[PDB]
RNA sequence: UCGAGAGGA
């Protein structure tokens, strides 16, 4: 629950990123680099 | 004897600690093994719930019951299930206990071995008693209850082996080592710069004469002395589980004599 | 698509994969559960009516059992709800679905089925777990992982299927996958590490575990090996060991650089008869490479030998590892403290020139490179420059690595070995890259917070420092995690763009076949090729030979050709042969010297048009080499004395062989003008070998021996000719499916002509 | 230097599940991914109050431990009251070849 | 065409599994069997074994792109798989 | 059933024999147990798989020695090194139990 | 959620010291080895179930039910 | 009872420990032969081989009779094992040396043995190397 | 199937429409081939079980728990899985809660240092002894705690098989879905590669003896499905065509069967014949 | 760049070459410059090649490149197989594609041709063509349930 | 019955 709750949707990593989502958690297939944590 | 030359360091309730001379390695490694896995013992296999008015979860609580040691002296004179002819069970092959506990006050209950209350009869065979190490002899904490939580549920249990389920093991732990100088170069330390520093000399070093560097290696040499430091749970005494493991791995080979001898 | 091209089936099953080292190739651990619910509609017959019978009598509740009896009329009689299966007689031609018994041949299938390896039957073996037990070699043909893979089952119903199955999809009769001319599987992962210390010179073992290994090995021949020390102590060598398992007559004989009949450092690799002698045993002779061990047996023996070698292999090496075990730990990764200071000047010695540079760009005094932006080629030798110090540090990190380091040990062998990963363990990690370049500016001139704007150094653009035992700064970390995601995107894009390529491929060339003429055409009897692969040779049993006439000195080649019988220049030496002045000054015979001279030299300015690149190594069928040494071994030729053969017989046999070389049938000139075209390299290398110099100094074969050679070569030569009916253009798609999944986007546009190119170029010599 | 500005703690650019990887400045990067993902797959206990909660698909591990190597976040986390593993001896050799 | 016909007196590896499949095929079925019983009960074993020492009476009618055709007796092919 | 003895194929005076519901823990014992005879030519075990107390043994001994009676020797040399051990232990355990009545 | 009974690892009993480990832990102010050690799990193969476990069931009792 | 068709001494030129634990390279001199030199792989461990060493070497070309390969306790009954290191295997290679000497070659189990004799006129499959000293 | 009764729960919506609930309760013990993973993104299944004595134990006698492939840890550049290791053990020693943050000045060398205190290698070799002979292992083990975990993926949650089930309607193929009796997707592929193997049959028996096998009857006047098939009275005819001797009989895919009567619908004339037209 | 040129010995020595690289595609104009090598001049763009000398030699320039592409990345195959699928794409007189475009538009049996990635469209051409598929062709035969005319089921016993 | 979403290989 922890992450899902601050999980984030990307409607179909920059460097700006830093320090706001994780550069780490993130799922795979095509929302791989797409769907977010905060 | 010229067999076998044992010599005790140290002896206790819950472990034995010795040496073992004047044999190869395989009888070590089989003694070893066949008090890990042969040893007939009781524990409990049937669980028959009454009431659980607890948080725990029944079966969560059965595979726990499972896990008590028990008065284990005679298990020679109680049998096993597949042999014995009663149905279900009886006092010849199981031991019937039960635990009955009901929360009285807010405070937390803490149900323990100790509550278990043997029913069947004993025949006064020095088995069934629960093993209780504490110090207040309270026993093992079978579990909590809360202000007016209702747990009854009766237990059998039966003489069974470890290697069949690990609940019937009486082994705690053992400790086993030989040749502590690597005398034998059974053994390539690992090492940055140098083993002799970086590796930690065990205890029974002092034990055994030092090697010698300008000694050539013999290679006629054998591990003939051996440590063997050995722990029970507290099901029976250490001594017993050494006599009673060393009785059936005799017993094996005899029944394989008898095998050879029938056909 | 759905439903024509692709639909569900049943007499099916799926479920994850285990591990099976006790297990041989074409057999797999089946779970008894689903053995209980796969059987099979056997027919009765008076030959198995009787465990027929027994199996009715056994019922659907038994493993060995069976569930439905039908009658000839059709009655499947139920079993499970009826006392019957004690009363049924079993009548022929009835047949009862028999619960899938052992030795069953059933097809297995890992997905995504990216090609024909994904595609071998097995034999049934069951056990009493739920799940799958697989050999471990066959993985990497299956592509899988124990990770959790799942895999498909499928169980034959008809007879007809499982020899059809036996015969075409059976684990041997596939060890050589023809994609790449070499081997489809080999040794892997623990046992491939396992042998090095096995293999190794220093080992040595206790009778103890050699009477062990023996019986451990299933096919030991029952005789006892001798130790190979005697007087201080009874002991055999892990080379003995391994050499009881490899069958006869195995010649095997791979030489090094470093090989020179001594080799302290045992590299190379040379067997006689089976017994091991030089080399250790590395990954490039089991493993998947065509040069190595496994290759060979398969033509020496066969495929049903390949299986229990690979077994008997297998069983000994997890053993002796058994009791010895094998491990690794962090000491792998620490280095000494001058091997990391060397290191760390490395580093500091790029960075000041990284330093030097960026001041020179500076100052407007660096010059860009011809054609090439000066900025980035200020760029381009500064990640130069940080490479080759994380090549080096590795390299020196390299050097220091101590015999018992494990992974080191387990690189050498070859297992998932890596050196950049050590340099990256233990060296600075190296600079991160993403489409090949550094950090760009995602902020305003700078990448990251803690930077001031316009700065270029090596860690200011994404350089990486400390080691990963070091744990990477918090700037290090984030940019090594960028680069991540770049790898990470790329594999799950793969999974998908590859398929859609793959998909297109397949159709492309679905009705491509081989035809009994030797031809090949479409659906529509369109002739694709003449000559398959314009040889008609199945790479199946095609191989890289060398080309002895290309290579070497014009005045070589004359030298190990060229033979004269009347004057000194080449004079041979009459005790090569039983005859002696009897063919020195004989005209006759240095004439057909002579044919077969000016035939090579043709030849030779002819591969020189063949090949003008010079290379001297091609695929070809049947190793001539290697007959030749099993002939001298077929009967441990005597080098040492004359021969009973002749010039004539010599001349006479190759020409007769050439002759023999009959592919095509056609008897219009028309058809054996192309058979003498498809053979033309073949017959050339072949006059090569085997020429009668060579056949006299350096092969000392017996007129008896040479004949049986040639008998030996056409044998192979009919067996390595391509099968008709081959459905070769699906073999040939899968043959490029697979390595798309390892650019790429440039295939697609090949395979889309889309005449917008990308990356227009032009070569101009 | 003129820094404006400090990160109150460098950990704290990471994620949840990612939280919960030890050392990770010693792993490579992918491979931390993955961890974060499996995260969500392995069990524990959800809630204390999983008797009263009626419920699908529970799994509630037999005795829940607390990671010997912890985290400073985890104490934020609560992870430690509330764990989902164990730490269980391991043994990094090839011993039966399976 | 049987004379000069224009192709190998091999047997294909095809040609011989499906040769195979049918004498197991007909020995299911409880085809006269051409061989002794060696207690090889398997029907597949007693399929491959008649291909061994070349009883089987079959001929297979290969067929060429333009439909012509070539009928070839398992006597006429020569068994090296 | 428990013990199926065949004559080996492989070579004279052998013997394949196999142990149900039995593990290494005979099975080294007695391998050492033979190997420890001057009239044995030959001895070793396995087990097909880890999933069953299988035990397969196969051994070579000399002209006229029964390969049955070397098994039975060399279980009755095991026995009686089980009653020397059993006896020094129970002896050396009452004199360490009386040093231990005072401390257990 | 409650102590286990056995080592993981020796099986050796421990689901009876830890009232006794809470009382050294708090009564005698000790840290968790000096507890361990005065209770005899010598191998940290035992230390291990004790220094990790998290008791659950108090806070599961606080309900009401 | 042998009928070795080698025998010699040979002074121990050089001792190579080769990255080995148990095995060492070794070159050595025939004793009054310079025209026989010999490069072997000899277990160290086992035989505690020093430099200058003066080894007795020879091959038994017969089996050295102790009056599949028969088990241990050879030394029942008496024979040529007044040896200390004594290796059996095979003659790997009968190179020719310049017509005068063979740099025959020889394996034990991978462990290697490289001889000059044209006058050891010695040629078979396997033998046995004993070493005395 | 397996499991018992937890708790039945009997409510109703605002609308006072009777609902229960109903909880069941079973435990999963740890089967072969179940899914771990580690801290660091190993992840691997269950091979194969044994008995405390089978597996290798220390000097100090401890047995093991679980076992990993050493060939995994080095080519997947992962080397915390042992640095926890080291300080977990550390801790355990110790007794001290162990600190995984990242950034910390924690090494390994004051975490060795510590360890060689403790009185064990300072890398965290031990050695081992053979669980079968108990002769000591040549090499040294890598070994100590570790915190691991346990996915959802249960083994048996995922084998499925059957054959000769119920079959969807629709096409009358097999149904899908495991706890329908599902079967395996037949894909594209698999007989792309059984066409490499070239076992016709054996693809043709799958697509047939599989599923869609099915009887039918064609007019030689029209190569269309049109013939009525009295099977009642062996009386055939092709009205249109009224034709009662050009009849034949067809094991042809049932799905195809409708995409041909698809077809019909589409106005088209696919006529199907047995007897090409073409003589050469 | 060195080249493995015979030297006059009849040994193929090193022999360093000048080259010239560069960005865009004009064959028609390069191919007249003098103090070159018009016949080894190469290119990337054998769409261009093919167009400049010939199909043929275009089908021989698809393997080279495609070659490097395969031989790229380390891996190898045999040459049959790359000589098969691009002698496919020019049989038609053309460098044909493996697009809807290209084989996709054929001539074969529309049943075959359907299964690619257009079905309907086709299938109202081939009423439209009164078209007639010869079931030589395994989908085809697939489609209909039959034995394919194809390895073990090509021939009949 | 369809639709969506999560997740695995
Ligand atoms: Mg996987
Ligand atoms: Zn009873
Ligand atoms: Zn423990
Ligand atoms: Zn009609």
């Amino acid at each position: 629950t922890l992450s899902h709750l601050r999980r984030t949707n990307t409607p179909i990593l920059h460097n700006t990123h830093w320090g706001l989502v994780c550069p780490a958690e993130t799922p795979e297939g095509q929302a791989c680099g797409l769907v977010k944590n905060l | 004897e010229e067999g076998p030359q044992v010599k005790i360091r140290e002896a206790s309730k819950d472990n034995v600690d010795f040496i073992l001379s004047n044999v190869d390695l395989a009888m070590a490694n089989s003694l070893r093994r066949v008090m890990i896995a042969e040893i007939p013992t009781l524990a409990i296999d049937s669980v028959e719930v009454e009431t659980n008015t607890t948080v725990l979860a029944d079966e969560f609580i059965a595979h726990r019951l499972g896990l008590i040691p028990l008065q284990s002296m005679d298990i020679e004179q109680l049998e096993y299930s597949r042999d014995c002819f009663c149905e279900d069970h009886c006092d010849k092959c199981s031991v019937v206990l039960t635990l009955q506990a009901f929360g009285e006050s807010e405070s937390t209950t803490n149900v323990y071995s100790k509550d278990l209350v043997i029913v069947s009869n004993l025949m006064g065979r020095n088995i069934g008693h629960p093993i209780i190490q504490d110090k207040e002899g309270n026993g093992v904490l079978i579990c909590k209850l809360r202000k007016g939580q209702e747990l009854k549920l009766t237990c059998v249990a039966k003489k069974g082996i470890a290697k069949e389920h690990a609940k019937w093991g009486p082994a705690a732990a053992i400790e086993f080592e030989y040749d502590p100088w690597n005398k034998l170069k059974h053994t390539d330390y690992w090492y940055e710069q140098d083993s002799a520093k970086e590796w930690p000399q065990s205890k029974n070093c002092e034990y055994e004469d030092p090697p010698n560097e300008g000694d050539p290696f013999d290679y006629k040499a054998q591990a003939d002395t051996f440590y063997m430091n050995v722990e029970s749970v507290g099901s029976i005494p250490v001594d017993q589980v050494v006599v009673r493991g060393i009785d059936t791995l005799q017993k094996k080979v005899a029944s394989i004599l008898l095998a050879l001898t029938q056909m | 698509r759905g439903n024509l091209m692709g639909k569900r089936v049943d007499f099916s099953a799926r479920t994850v994969i285990s591990g099976d080292p006790n297990l041989e190739l074409d057999q797999v651990g089946v779970p008894k559960s689903i053995a209980k619910t796969l059987t099979y509609p056997e027919v009765v017959t008076p030959y198995n009516i009787d465990r027929l019978t027994q199996l009715v009598r056994n019922g659907p509740n038994e493993h060995p059992g069976a569930k439905y009896v039908i009658r000839d009329s059709g009655d499947r009689i139920d079993l499970r709800y009826s006392k019957r299966a004690g009363d049924i007689q079993l009548q022929y031609g009835w047949k009862v679905e028999r619960h899938i018994m052992d030795n069953d041949p059933v097809l297995f299938n890992r997905q995504p089925s990216l090609h024909k390896m994904s595609m071998m039957a097995h034999r049934v073996k069951v056990i009493p777990y739920s799940t799958f037990r697989l050999n471990l070699s066959v993985t990497s043909p299956y592509n899988a992982d124990f990770d959790g893979d799942e895999m498909n089952l499928h169980v034959p119903q008809s007879e007809e299927t499982r020899a059809e199955l036996s015969q075409l999809c059976a684990v041997p009769l596939q060890i050589v996958s023809p994609q790449s001319n070499k081997p489809c599987m080999g040794i892997v992962q623990d046992t491939l590490c396992g042998i090095r210390k096995l293999t190794l010179r220093d080992t040595f073992i206790e009778l103890d575990q050699v009477l062990n290994m023996l019986y451990w090995v299933p096919d030991w021949d029952g005789v006892i090996p001798t130790p190979a020390i005697i007087k201080p102590k009874p002991l055999w060598s892990g080379k003995q060991i391994l050499s009881v398992a490899i069958p006869n007559g195995i010649h095997l004989q791979r030489f090094d650089e470093g090989t020179t009949l001594l080799s302290p450092k045992d590299n190379g690799m040379l067997i006689i008869d089976g017994q091991i002698i030089f080399g250790v045993v590395e990954k490039k002779t089991v493993g998947s490479s065509n040069g190595g061990l496994i290759h060979v047996v398969t033509r020496e023996k066969g495929p049903q030998v390949c299986a229990k070698l690979f077994g008997n292999i297998q069983k000994v090496v997890n053993f002796w590892l058994l009791h010895n075990g094998f491990s690794t730990g962090i000491g792998d990764t620490i280095a000494d403290g001058p091997t990391m200071r060397e290191i760390t000047e490395t580093i500091a010695e790029a960075k000041k020139k990284v330093l030097d540079v960026t001041k020179e760009a500076q100052a407007n005094l660096l010059t860009a490179k011809h054609g090439m932006t000066l900025r980035e080629s200020f760029e381009d030798n500064v990640v130069r420059f940080l490479n080759e110090a994380r090549d080096k540090a590795g390299r020196l990190a390299e050097v220091n690595l101590k015999d018992l380091n494990n992974v080191k040990q387990m690189v050498m062998a070859g297992s998932k070995g890596s050196f950049i990963n050590i340099a990256q363990m233990s060296a600075c990690v190296g600079q991160q890259s993403v489409e090949g370049k550094r950090i760009a500016f995602g902020f305003v001139d700078r990448t990251l917070p803690h930077f001031s704007k316009d700065d270029y150094s090596p860690e200011s653009k994404g350089f990486v420092e400390n080691s990963y035992l070091r744990g990477l700064t918090p700037q290090e970390f984030f940019f090594h995690a960028m680069g991540g995601r770049e790898g990470l995107i790329d594999t799950a894009v793969k999974t998908a763009e590859t398929g859609y390529i793959q998909r297109r491929l397949v159709k492309a060339l679905e009705d491509i076949m081989v035809h009994y003429d030797n031809t090949t055409r479409n659906s529509l009897g369109n002739v694709i090729q003449f000559i398959y692969g314009e040889d008609g040779m199945d790479a199946a049993h095609i191989e890289k030979q060398s080309l002895d006439t290309i290579g070497g000195s014009d005045a070589a080649f004359e030298k190990r050709y060229r033979v004269d019988l009347l004057n000194t220049d080449h004079t041979l030496d009459p005790s090569l042969l039983e005859s002696g002045s009897e063919i020195l000054g004989d005209l006759k015979l240095q004439v057909l010297l002579d044919e077969e001279y000016k035939q090579l030299v043709k030849d030779r300015k002819f591969l020189r048009e063949v090949f003008v690149d010079g290379e001297a190594n091609w695929p070809l069928p049947v190793n001539i080499r290697r007959i030749i040494q099993n002939a001298q071994q077929t009967f441990h030729i005597d080098h040492t004395k004359p021969s009973d053969l002749t010039i004539k017989d010599i001349v006479l046999g190759v020409k007769d062989l050439q002759e023999n070389l009959l592919v095509l049938r056609g008897k219009n000139e028309i058809i054996q003008n192309a058979q003498r075209d498809a053979v033309t390299l073949f017959c050339c290398l072949l006059r090569s070998r085997l020429a009668t110099r060579r056949v006299l100094q350096e092969y000392r074969l017996t007129k008896q021996a040479f004949d049986w050679v040639l008998s030996n070569i056409e044998a192979q030569f009919l067996r390595s000719v391509v099968h008709p009916g081959e459905m070769v253009g699906v073999l040939a798609a899968q043959s490029i499916g697979e390595p798309a999944t390892q650019g790429v986007p440039r295939l697609k546009e090949i395979l889309n002509v889309a005449k917008n190119m990308k990356t227009p170029s032009l070569t101009v010599y | 230097t003129t820094f404006t500005h400090c990160e109150i703690h460098p950990s704290m650019i990471l994620g949840v599940a990612a939280s919960i990887i030890p050392f990770p400045d010693h792993n490579q990067s992918p491979r931390n991914t993955y961890q974060s993902a499996m995260g969500k797959q392995a069990m524990g206990v959800f809630l204390t109050n999983y008797n009263v909660r009626m419920d699908t698909m529970a799994n509630i591990l037999y005795y829940p431990q607390k990671p010997l190597g912890t985290t400073r976040a985890m104490e934020y986390l609560k992870f430690r009251e509330l764990p989902a593993g164990q730490n269980a001896i391991v043994a990094i050799a090839c011993y039966s070849g399976y | 065409p049987k004379d000069q016909r224009a192709t190998t007196p091999y047997m294909t590896k095809y040609e011989r599994a499906r040769i195979l499949g049918t004498r197991a095929l007909q020995i299911s079925m409880n085809a006269p069997v051409f061989v002794d019983l060696e207690g090889e009960t398997d029907p597949l074993r007693i399929a491959m074994k008649e291909l061994a020492e070349k009883k089987i009476p079959l001929v297979i009618r290969r067929y060429l792109p333009d439909g012509s055709f070539e009928d070839w007796s398992v006597e006429e092919l020569i068994v090296d798989l | 059933s428990k013990l199926k003895i065949d004559p080996d194929t492989k070579a004279p005076n052998a013997v394949v024999i196999t142990f149900e519901k039995e593990d290494h823990t005979l099975g080294n014992l007695i391998r050492a147990e033979l190997l420890n005879d001057r009239k044995v030519l030959f001895a070793a075990y396995k087990v097909e798989h880890p999933f069953f107390a299988r035990f397969k043994l196969r051994i070579q001994t000399t002209e006229g020695y029964d390969p049955k009676d070397a098994l039975k020797n060399a279980c009755n040399s095991i026995i009686n090194k089980l009653g020397a051990l059993k006896t020094n232990f129970e002896t050396e355990w009452n004199l360490q139990t009386l040093a231990a009545d005072d401390a257990f | 959620m409650i102590v286990p009974v056995r080592c993981f690892s020796c099986g050796k009993v421990v689901g009876d010291k830890w009232e006794s480990y809470l009382n050294l832990l708090q009564e005698d102010e000790l840290d968790e080895g000096t507890a361990l050690s005065r209770l005899g799990l010598k191998r940290y193969c035992c230390r291990r179930m004790i220094l990790t476990h998290v008791d659950l069931i108090e806070k599961f009792l606080r309900y009401n039910p | 009872m042998s009928n070795t068709l080698f025998d010699d001494i040979f002074q121990v030129s050089e001792v190579d420990p080769g990255r080995y634990n148990k095995v060492c390279r070794i070159e050595a001199a025939s004793t009054t032969q310079d025209q026989c030199k010999l490069t072997l792989d000899i277990n160290v461990e086992l035989f505690p081989v020093a430099a200058q060493d003066s080894l007795t070497v020879t091959i038994a070309s017969s089996l050295n009779l102790e009056d599949s390969w028969r088990p241990p306790q050879a030394g029942d009954r008496s024979l040529a094992d007044d040896y200390d290191y004594v290796m059996y295997g095979t003659a790997y290679k009968f190179e020719e040396v310049s017509k005068d000497l063979i740099a025959v070659y020889y394996s034990f189990g991978g462990l290697l043995m490289r001889l000059e004799g044209n006058l050891n006129n010695l040629k078979q499959e396997n033998a046995y190397l004993l070493i005395r000293r | 199937e397996n499991g018992i009764v937890d708790q039945v729960l009997v409510t109703t919506n605002q609308d006072g429409l009777k609902f229960v609930k109903v909880r069941v309760r079973t435990t999963k013990i740890p089967q072969i081939g179940d899914k771990f993973a580690s801290r660091h993104g190993q992840k691997g299944t269950i091979g194969i079980t044994y008995r405390r004595e089978d597996m290798p134990f220390t000097a100090e006698g401890i047995v093991p728990d679980l076992i990993i492939n050493p060939h995994a840890i080095p080519s997947r550049m992962t080397v915390a899985h042992l640095i926890e290791c080291l300080l977990s053990k550390v801790a355990a020693l110790s007794g001290n809660e162990g600190d995984a943050s990242p950034f910390t000045d924690i090494t390994v060398e004051g975490i060795s240092k510590l360890l060689r205190e403790h009185g064990y290698q300072s890398r965290g070799f031990e050695v081992m002894y053979n669980g079968h002979t108990g002769k000591k292992l040549m090499a040294q083990i890598f070994f100590g705690p570790t915190y691991y975990q346990r996915l959802r993926h249960m083994v048996d949650d995922k084998i499925h098989a059957r054959a000769r089930g119920p079959m969807q309607v629709l096409t009358r193929q097999p149904v899908e879905g495991r706890s329908r009796d599902g079967g395996l997707r037949f894909g594209e592929m698999e007989r792309d590669c059984m066409i490499a193997h070239g076992a016709a049959s054996f693809l043709k028996e799958r697509l047939m003896e599989a599923s869609d096998a099915f009887r039918v009857h064609i007019c030689g006047i029209c190569g269309l499905m049109t013939v009525i098939a009295k099977l009642n009275h062996n009386q055939f005819e092709c009205k249109g065509c009224d034709n009662k001797i050009d009849i034949y009989q067809i094991h042809i895919p049932y799905a195809a069967k409708l995409l041909f009567q698809e077809l019909m619908a589409m106005n088209i004339t696919p006529r199907l014949y047995t007897d090409r037209s073409r003589d050469f | 760049y060195d080249r493995k040129v015979p030297s006059p010995t009849g040994e193929y020595v090193k022999e360093p070459e000048w080259v010239l690289e560069t960005d865009g595609v004009n064959l028609s104009e390069v191919m007249t410059v003098p103090g070159i090598d018009p016949t080894r001049i190469y290119t990337n763009s054998f769409i261009d090649i093919m167009e400049v000398l010939g199909i043929e030699a275009g089908r021989a320039a698809l393997y080279k490149e495609v070659y490097n592409v395969i031989a790229s990345d380390g891996s190898y195959v045999n040459y049959r197989h790359m000589a098969l699928l691009v002698d496919v794409m020019t049989t038609q007189g053309g460098l044909t594609s493996v697009t809807r475009h290209g084989f996709n538009r054929s001539n074969t049996g529309a049943l075959m041709r359907c299964s690619f990635e257009e079905t309907v469209e086709i299938l109202f051409e081939a009423g439209a063509s009164a078209e007639l598929d010869d079931c030589r062709g395994v989908s085809e035969n697939v489609i209909l349930g039959q034995m394919a005319p194809i390895g073990t089921g090509a021939f009949d016993v």
